[PDB]
RNA sequence: AAAGGUUUGGUCCUGGCCUUAUAAUUAAUUAGAGGUAAAAUUACACAUGCAAACCUCCAUAGACCGGUGUAAAAUCCCUUAAACAUU
C-alpha cells in the first residue's frame, strides 16, 4: 500500500516551510520582556549580507513546526491486586520514579488505591507528577485557566492565535486530547474568520494546513492565498492536498490531463472544491490583475 | 559531629510546619540527626492529600537500589512505602494489622446488630 | 581608570576567554624569552597576552618563565610520564603559539564537555532542600499541594490543637 | 538523653519487665510471614548487590573503557 | 601550627587503665554469679528477665 | 536637565566636586559633543549596525553613510587597549555594591 | 463613617473612558501628579500600609485611593495596564507610582487575574516540546502481561493470605508462653466488613 | 516471584533491549537462605562484661 | 549612592563629620483576635523531679540524640596510606 503521507515526510516539510513563509521582522518581533542596552557593529555589505544568512538559519531554527501526533490511548493496567490491604487507606498513593536517566515517556508512575489495586497512572497524572519532579519553564503543575472555550475566544477577539498555540505548547503533550482541542479549536476560528496571515512565518502554520488538507477544507487558505498574490503557494498547497488523498477525483483529474501551476488549482475548483465558484473567481481576478497591469 | 561505629539506612527527614509535615528520603549514617547531615537524597514523601486527594511518594529507584547493594538498612516506615509501591513485598505487619483490623470492625458490625436487634427487643415491648 | 597597560587583561571576562586546557599529563610549562629582538615578538605578546589565560583555565600547571637565557624563545612542556616536549615559537605569532599548544597537549571539546555534565550529576530538580542546593525547600511552594501553615491557615479539622480537644471530649 | 555516668532514676527503681500476651494463631502466622518475607527481601538485596558491583566493573574494565585509553596514547 | 603540644597525663592515662584491666579481670564465677532469692547478678545487680525466672 | 532636553532613559554619575556651574557646564559639554550614529557611518564609510538581544540575531541597520560605501573590514583587534573604569568593570567582576545602590525610588 | 459611593461600581472599566476621567487626568496615567511626602531625599522602600482606616483616609491619599471612582478590578484593563511597563512588561513596585501596600497587592492579584484570562496581554516564550521521542510502546505506559496469580486471582505471595497453623504448632506456643496467653483468633474475614454506619 | 513493581520494570525492559519472551521473572531463594533465629551464635567473637562493679 | 547638610565677608579647591536607606537587641509610651517562625545576659553557683534502656540469663545500647562556644589563628581545599568500637 501506498504509504500515507507523514507531518515529518521531508516531501511535506518541504511544501510546509514554502507556504509558511519567511519574514525575518514577524520571526524576530521585539519581546516585550525586561531589555538590554543594545549594541553596534560596523558592517560592510559584504558582512551585513553574511549577517542575514545567519538571520535566516535561525529563523530557520526559529519556525521549526511542533509535531502533530494522534491522541494518546488510556493507560489502564492494573500490576496487582492485593485485595489485604482493602479498607486500611482512604487516600490514593502515587508513586513516582524519579531516576534521572530516564526519558519521561518511559517511567514507572504507579498509583495504589485504597482497595488495594496497584495500577498504572493514567496520562493526566502522569503528566502532573512530571511537572512536580521535573518541572518545565513555561508548564504549570495544574492545567491553566486561559484554554477555557469562553477565555479562549476572547484571545481569538483580540487576534491573539499565535499565544493560544504557544501557550497549549508549554502546557499540554502533543498527543494529548487538550492539545489536540485547543489546536483544531484555533485552526477552526482561524478559517471562519479568514485570519491565515496570523499564523505565517510562524511555526504553527504548518499545522493549520495539515488540519485544513486532512478535513478537505482548503478551500478558504487556497482564496485567502491568491488574493494576496502568493498562487506559488496555493499550487503547492493542491499539491499537498493530491498527496495526502490520491484516490480523490481532484488528483485524478490533474493526472489525467497533466496539469501544472495554475491549472492545479482550477482543477480543485471543479472537482473537489467545498466553494470552487470563489476559488476561480479569485484566480481570475488575480490573472485580470496580472495580465492587465504586466 | 565525628561518628564512631555505625551503618548507613534509608529513612524519612521530617520537614515542613506545625500540623504540615512532609517527608525527605534520604541516605544517611545512622547516628546523624534526623534532619542533619544526610549521604544522599532519594526521594520525598507528602503525607497529605492534595487537590486531587492524591498522597505523594517520590522514588529514586536508581540510587534507592544503589544504597541497598551497598548494604544500606531501611527503616521500618520506609519498608512500607516500598511495600506499597510494589517494589518490595509488603510488610508482614501492614498485612497482619490489616488483619486485625477486619477482625476489629467484624466485632463492630456484630455488636451494632445485637444492639438492632436489642432494638428490635424494645420495638417489640412497643 | 584602571592602572597599567591593557587593563582588560585584569577582568575575568577576558581570563575566561582562554581555550587551551591542558591534558592531565601537563605539569609545568617553562617559558623562555628574550625582552629585545625582532623574531621574539610574538613570544613576547605571548607572555603579555595569552600566559594569564592558560593558567586561569590550569590552575595546578606550574608556569616558570625565564628571560634572556637563550638566543631564541621556546616552550618546553614537562609530562607526568616524564617526556619533555619542546617547542619552538620564533617568528610565530602569540595567536600561532596558542593554536599550536592547543593541538598538541589541549584537550578536545568533547572531553571537556563530558566532564562538564559529570559533574553536575548529583543535583536533581525534584529534590528538596535549602536554595544553595535545591529549587525549592518544601512540598507547601509546588501548586495543588497543602500550604504552609504560616502563609495560610490549616482547615481546624487537620489541627493537633483542635483533635486533641476532641479526644479529650470523647 | 543521659549517659552512662548518669545515675538511675528512683521513680523507677521497682521497674520489671512485663512481657505481651501472645496469641497462638496470630503469633505463629506472623513469625511465618517475618521469615519468608526476610528471605525475599534477602535475595532483592543480593540482585541488587550484584548490579552495583557489574556496574562497577563495566566502568572500570568495559570494552569502553580499554578503548579509550589506548586511543588517547596513540 | 606547632603550638599542639604534647599531653604527657592523657598518654600515661590510657596505658595505665588498660593496665590495671588485664590485672584485674574478674572470672566467670564472679561474673555470672546469681542471688536465686532475688533472681539478681550480685556482681552488676543485674535483674534477670521475667521470662527466665 | 533631561527632562528639559527631553531624554527619557539615561543613567549617570556625578564625582569630584558638586559645584552646581561644572556640572551644568560638563554635561552640556559632554551631551552636546557626542557622535551620532550617521555622523559615524560617514566618518568610516561602514554601515552601523544594531543588535538587540529581544530581537534575537536580527541585524538592524541604524545609518548607512551618505556617499560610499567601504570595502575594508574595519580593523577588530584581538585584545581591545580600551582605558576601563574601575568603576563600571567593579560590578561586572561580583564585588559588592553598597547598600544605597538601586534603591525603590519613585518615577522619574 | 460614609465613604463617597462610585456610580461606575458595576462597570469600572465605564470611569476610564468618561469624560471626568480625561479633563482629571487627560492621558497621563493616574499616578503622574503625585508625589510622596518623606524627610530625606532617599524614601522609604515600602509605601504606606493603606490610605484608609474604618472609612478615614490619611493626609495624602495614593493614587488610587485619591480618586474613589477608580477600581482596581481584572476587567479594567486599561487602568491596570498603567501599571505595567509597557516595554519590559514587569508589574511596576509600589514606590515608583506611590500607591499604598494594600493597593499595590490588589492591583498585582487584578494584573495576574487578567493575564490568566487573556484580557490583559503578555509575553510567551516559545519552548520546544518536553520530550525528544514521543513514543508509547514502552512498558511504563503499555499493558505489562498480567502475572500468573492475578489472572487466577489468588493473593500475590502465598503469606500475604492467613495460613491456619497446625495444631501441633499452636501447642507448642501454648507452653512456651503459659500463663501469659490471649484468645485464640481464627481465620480473618475473607472481605472487610463494611462500615457501621 | 518479583515484587509487583519491580516484576513489570524487569518486563519492560526485556522488550526495549529487543528480548521477547513470555518467561516469568523468578528470585532464586537458595543462595540466601536464613538459619532459624536461635541458631547457637558465633562465641568466640562475642562480648564480655567489664570488671566495674556496681 | 542619583545623593544632601555643615569651613568663609564672599568664591573655588581639598577634606572630615553628619543626614537620608536597611536590620537586630534593649528601653519609653501604646496595644484585639487568629496562624506561623524564633526564643538568646552570664563556661558564675545550683534546691527538686525527670532526660537509657531492652531482654529467656549471654550480649547489645547508654560513644548517639540533646547542650554550650571553653580552648585555639585556630582553618579551608586537596593528596597518600590505613584501618573501623561498623553495615
Ligand atoms: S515551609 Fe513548607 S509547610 Fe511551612
Ligand atoms: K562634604
Ligand atoms: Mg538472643
Ligand atoms: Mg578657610
Ligand atoms: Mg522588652
Ligand atoms: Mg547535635
Ligand atoms: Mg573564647
Ligand atoms: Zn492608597
Amino acid at each position: 500500500e501506498v504509504k500515507k503521507p507523514a507531518f515529518m515526510d521531508e516531501e511535506v516539510q518541504r511544501i510546509l516551510t514554502k507556504i509558511t513563509g519567511l519574514d525575518l521582522q514577524k520571526t524576530f518581533r521585539p519581546a516585550i520582556q525586561p531589555l538590554k542596552p543594545p549594541t553596534y557593529k560596523l558592517m560592510t555589505q559584504a558582512q551585513l549580507e553574511e549577517a542575514t544568512r545567519l538571520a535566516v538559519e535561525a529563523a530557520k531554527v526559529r519556525l521549526k513546526m511542533p509535531p502533530v501526533l494522534e491522541e494518546r490511548k488510556p493507560i489502564n493496567d492494573v500490576l496487582a491486586e492485593d485485595k489485604i490491604l482493602e479498607g486500611t487507606e482512604t487516600n490514593k498513593y502515587v508513586f513516582t520514579d524519579i531516576s534521572y536517566n530516564i526519558p519521561h515517556r518511559e517511567r514507572f508512575i504507579v498509583v495504589r488505591e485504597p482497595s488495594g489495586t496497584l495500577r498504572k497512572a493514567s496520562w493526566e497524572e502522569r503528566d502532573r507528577v512530571i511537572q512536580i519532579y521535573f518541572p518545565k519553564e513555561g508548564r504549570r503543575v495544574l492545567p491553566p485557566v486561559i484554554f477555557k472555550d469562553e477565555n479562549l475566544k476572547t484571545m481569538y477577539s483580540q487576534d491573539r492565535h499565535a499565544d493560544v498555540l504557544n501557550l497549549c505548547v508549554a502546557q499540554f503533550e502533543p498527543d494529548s486530547a487538550e492539545y489536540i482541542k485547543v489546536h483544531h479549536q484555533t485552526y477552526e476560528d482561524i478559517d471562519r474568520h479568514g485570519k491565515y496571515e496570523l499564523l505565517r512565518s510562524t511555526r504553527h502554520f504548518g499545522g493549520m494546513a495539515w488540519y485544513f488538507v486532512n478535513k478537505k477544507k482548503i478551500d478558504g487558505l487556497l482564496i485567502d492565498q491568491i488574493q494576496r498574490d502568493l498562487v506559488d503557494d496555493a499550487t503547492s498547497l493542491v499539491q499537498l492536498y493530491h498527496m495526502l488523498h490520491p484516490d480523490g477525483q481532484s488528483a485524478q483529474e490533474a493526472k489525467e490531463q497533466a496539469a501544472e501551476g495554475v491549472d492545479l488549482i482550477k482543477v480543485f475548483a471543479k472537482t473537489e472544491a467545498q466553494r470552487g465558484a470563489y476559488i476561480e473567481l479569485a484566480l481570475q481576478t488575480y490573472q485580470e490583475i496580472v495580465t492587465s497591469h504586466s | 559531629k565525628a561518628y564512631h561505629g555505625g551503618h548507613l539506612t534509608i529513612r524519612l527527614a521530617l520537614g515542613g510546619c506545625t500540623n504540615r509535615p512532609f517527608y525527605r528520603i534520604v541516605a544517611a549514617h545512622n547516628k546523624c540527626p534526623r534532619d542533619g547531615r544526610f549521604v544522599e537524597q532519594l526521594g520525598s514523601y507528602d503525607p497529605l492529600p492534595n487537590s486531587h486527594g492524591e498522597k505523594l511518594v517520590a522514588l529514586n529507584l536508581d540510587r534507592i537500589r544503589h544504597w541497598i547493594g551497598c548494604g544500606a538498612h531501611l527503616s521500618k516506615p520506609m519498608e512500607k512505602l516500598l511495600g506499597l509501591s510494589g517494589f518490595f513485598p509488603l510488610h508482614p505487619m501492614m498485612i497482619t494489622n490489616a488483619e486485625r483490623l477486619r477482625r476489629r470492625r467484624a466485632r463492630e458490625v456484630l455488636l451494632a446488630s445485637q444492639k438492632a436487634e436489642s432494638e428490635a427487643k424494645e420495638t417489640e415491648a412497643s | 581608570p584602571m592602572k597599567g597597560r591593557f587593563p582588560i587583561r585584569r577582568t575575568l571576562q577576558y581570563l575566561g576567554r582562554g581555550d587551551v586546557v591542558f591534558k592531565e599529563s601537563v605539569k609545568i610549562m617553562t617559558v623562555n624569552y628574550n625582552t629585545y629582538g625582532e623574531l621574539g615578538e610574538g613570544a613576547r605578546k605571548f607572555v603579555f597576552f595569552n600566559i594569564p589565560q592558560i593558567q586561569y583555565k590550569n590552575p595546578w600547571v606550574q608556569i616558570m618563565m625565564f628571560k634572556n637565557m637563550t638566543p631564541s624563545p621556546f616552550l618546553r612542556f614537562y609530562l607526568d610520564s616524564g617526556e619533555q616536549v619542546l617547542v619552538d615559537v620564533e617568528t610565530k605569532s602569540n595567536k600561532e603559539i596558542m593554536e599550536h599548544i592547543k593541538k598538541i597537549l589541549g584537550k578536545k571539546e568533547e572531553t571537556l564537555r563530558e566532564e562538564e555534565l559529570e559533574k553536575q550529576q548529583r543535583f536533581h530538580p525534584g529534590n528538596f532542600g535549602p536554595r544553595k542546593y535545591c529549587l525549592r525547600e518544601c512540598m507547601c511552594e509546588v501548586e495543588g499541594q497543602v500550604p504552609c501553615p504560616g502563609l495560610v491557615p490549616l482547615p481546624k479539622e487537620m489541627t493537633g490543637k483542635y483533635k486533641a480537644a476532641l479526644k479529650a471530649s470523647t | 538523653r543521659k549517659t552512662r555516668h548518669d545515675p538511675p532514676a528512683k521513680s523507677k527503681v521497682g521497674r520489671v519487665q512485663t512481657p505481651p500476651a501472645v496469641d497462638p494463631a496470630e503469633f505463629f502466622v506472623l513469625t511465618e510471614r517475618y521469615r519468608q518475607y526476610r528471605e525475599t527481601v534477602r535475595a532483592l538485596r543480593l540482585e541488587f548487590t550484584l548490579e552495583v558491583r557489574r556496574k562497577l566493573h563495566e566502568a572500570r574494565a568495559g570494552v569502553l573503557a580499554e578503548r579509550k585509553a589506548q586511543q588517547a596514547i596513540t | 601550627r606547632k603550638k599542639v603540644r604534647p599531653r604527657l597525663i592523657a598518654e600515661l592515662a590510657r596505658r595505665v587503665r588498660a593496665l590495671r584491666e588485664q590485672r584485674n579481670q574478674p572470672r566467670d564465677s564472679q561474673l555470672y554469679a546469681l542471688d536465686y532469692e532475688t533472681l539478681t547478678r550480685p556482681h552488676s545487680g543485674r535483674r534477670l528477665p521475667v521470662r527466665a525466672w | 536637565i533631561c527632562r528639559l532636553i527631553g531624554i527619557k532613559d539615561m543613567y549617570a554619575r556625578v564625582t569630584g566636586s558638586m559645584n552646581m556651574l561644572n556640572l551644568t557646564r560638563g554635561l552640556f559639554h559632554g551631551l552636546a559633543r557626542q557622535e551620532t550614529h550617521q555622523h559615524l557611518a560617514d566618518k568610516k564609510g561602514l554601515h552601523v549596525v544594531e543588535f538587540r538581544e529581544e530581537c534575537g540575531p536580527l541585524p538592524i541597520v541604524v545609518a548607512s553613510p551618505h556617499g560610499a560605501l567601504s570595502k575594508e573590514p574595519e580593523p577588530e583587534p584581538e585584545v581591545p587597549d580600551t582605558k576601563l573604569d574601575w568603576q563600571d568593570v567593579k560590578a561586572m567582576q561580583g564585588l559588592k555594591r553598597s547598600v544605597w545602590f538601586n534603591l525603590k525610588r519613585p518615577a522619574t | 463613617s460614609s465613604l463617597p459611593v462610585s456610580p461606575y461600581e458595576s462597570e469600572p472599566w465605564k470611569y476610564l473612558d468618561s469624560e471626568e476621567y480625561h479633563n482629571r487626568y487627560g492621558s497621563r496615567p493616574v499616578w503622574a501628579d503625585y508625589r510622596r511626602n518623606h524627610k530625606g531625599g532617599v524614601p522609604p522602600q515600602r509605601t504606606r500600609k493603606t490610605c484608609i482606616r474604618n472609612n478615614k483616609v490619611a493626609g495624602n491619599p495614593c493614587p488610587i485611593c485619591r480618586d474613589h471612582k477608580l477600581h482596581v478590578d481584572f476587567r479594567n484593563v486599561k487602568l491596570l495596564e498603567q501599571f505595567v511597563c509597557a516595554h519590559t512588561g514587569i508589574i511596576f513596585h509600589a514606590p515608583y507610582t506611590g500607591v499604598c501596600m494594600k493597593q499595590h497587592k490588589k492591583l498585582t492579584q487584578a494584573i495576574q487575574k487578567a493575564r490568566e484570562c487573556g484580557l490583559l496581554s503578555y509575553y510567551v516564550p516559545q519552548v520546544e516540546p518536553r520530550d525528544a521521542d514521543f513514543g508509547t510502546v514502552h512498558g511504563a505506559v503499555s499493558v505489562t502481561p498480567p502475572a500468573p496469580t492475578l489472572l487466577s486471582g489468588e493473593p500475590w505471595y502465598p503469606w500475604y493470605s492467613w495460613q491456619q497453623p497446625p495444631e501441633r504448632e499452636l501447642s507448642r506456643l501454648r507452653r512456651l508462653y503459659q500463663g501469659n496467653l490471649l484468645e485464640e483468633s481464627g481465620p480473618p474475614p475473607e472481605s472487610m466488613p463494611e462500615m457501621p454506619t | 516471584p518479583y515484587p509487583p513493581l519491580l516484576r513489570a520494570m524487569i518486563l519492560a525492559e526485556r522488550q526495549k533491549n529487543g528480548d521477547t519472551s513470555v518467561q516469568e521473572p523468578l528470585l532464586n531463594l537458595e543462595r540466601t537462605r536464613m538459619r532459624p533465629w536461635d541458631y547457637p551464635a558465633k562465641q568466640e567473637t562475642k562480648g564480655r562484661a567489664k570488671g566495674t562493679p556496681v
